[PDB]
């Protein structure tokens, strides 16, 4: 997980994290989620670019990113802020 | 005065396996089955 042993490991990505926030995911799963997320969150460095979209019966983003980001400490900072804050409602829908 | 009872108990069976395999979602949520019963639990409706 060090810095620099992810950038010799690989090149770099445009990410997008997608979150199921359906009801069946209501319970331990939406809190392993999320830690999840921001434990991924913590895995990109500079030149990669994220975002985390979250689908149920409907996709959307979490933040007010609407497009990939440079996904620095900042941009980290609030989409870890945001993840932290979705909650489990409606059907899922893979398609959309 | 015709076996109408024994296709009674029958549908009646149907019905106690299709609440059976009813699986309850949290939050609102669905499968397919669940939808496909909720269909089917007309019929049983109309013939009582
Ligand atoms: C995000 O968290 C804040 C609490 O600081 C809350 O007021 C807000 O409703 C949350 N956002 C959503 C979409 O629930
Ligand atoms: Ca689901």
């Amino acid at each position: 997980r060090r810095p620099w042993y992810i950038q010799g490991a690989a090149s770099p990505k445009d990410m997008l994290i997608l979150v199921d926030v359906s009801g069946s995911v209501s319970g331990l799963t939406l809190k392993l989620i999320r830690t999840s997320v921001s434990e991924m969150l913590e895995t990109l460095s500079d030149d990669d670019f994220v975002n985390v979209a979250s689908f149920n019966s409907n996709a959307q983003d979490v933040s007010c990113f609407q497009h990939l980001v440079q996904a620095n400490v900042r941009n980290k900072k609030v989409l870890k802020d945001a993840v932290n804050n979705i909650t489990a409602k409606g059907i899922t829908d893979y398609k959309k | 005065w015709k076996p109408f009872e024994t296709i009674i108990l029958l549908t009646i069976f149907a019905n106690c396996v299709a609440l059976a395999v009813y699986l309850p979602m949290p939050e609102d949520d669905n499968n397919s089955l669940n939808l496909g019963l909720e269909k089917l639990e007309y019929f049983f409706l109309t013939v009582f």
